[PDB]
């Protein structure tokens, strides 16, 4: 999820944005 | 160099920003 | 994230692909 | 009527297919 993609690893804006809704 | 990992409160604050009026589900466990 | 997006709701290929890595 | 939702094992299987050798993280 968001913690693995953006915290453990480094995410792009679009990856982060894929979490909205 | 800015630390590029987004964690904890910084991560929730980033979602708040980029999602805007769409809003978001923050679900840290999964 | 992926469940709300693809299971509760319906997701597109690039949404699914954005969870890879 | 036909179901477009991907849930549980069907979701993991969909990630296994689209991600291919990139791999993927998953937690239920």
């Amino acid at each position: 999820g968001i913690v693995e993609q953006c915290c453990t690893s480094i995410c792009s804006l679009y990856q982060l944005e894929n979490y909205c809704n | 160099f800015v630390n590029q990992h987004l964690c904890a409160s910084h991560l929730v604050e980033a979602l708040y920003l980029v999602c805007g009026e769409r809003g978001f589900f923050y679900t840290p466990k999964t």
